């Protein structure tokens, strides 16, 4: 009389097959790409001309001197 | 040819170190200007540093 077959609980679990979780599609893509590229060229002409009024600073202690 | 003699030699040379020379290095030239410019003439307008010694 000790036989299986339970009276209810029952799902099931699912035969479905999704994940859409996108995940900023469509033109919102190449653009955080674009203005954080010329980001890091407006970083320059800040520090490379910088760096170059350095430079002629540099050559100019050698000019100064040497008579 | 001839050299000048061991006299007109052994004059008082600065004796300082490089990173002393070149702490100033800026001021120094900047104010004196009358020996040094005459003195690149003497050297590069006419050559043979044995006339330009003085």
């Amino acid at each position: 009389k000790q036989d299986m077959p339970p009276v209810g609980g029952y799902g099931p679990i699912d035969y479905k097959r999704n994940l859409p979780r996108r995940g900023l599609s469509g033109y919102s893509m190449f653009a955080v790409g674009i203005g954080a590229l010329l980001f890091g060229y407006w970083s320059m002409m800040k520090w490379n001309r910088e760096r170059r009024r350095l430079q002629i600073e540099d050559f100019e202690a050698r000019i100064a001197l040497m008579p | 040819v001839e050299l000048p003699s061991l006299e007109d030699l052994k004059v008082q040379e600065v004796k300082v170190s490089s990173s002393v020379l070149k702490a100033a290095a800026h001021h120094y030239g900047a104010q004196c200007d009358k020996p040094n410019k005459e003195f690149m003439l003497c050297r590069w307008e006419e050559k043979d540093p044995r006339r330009c010694l003085e």
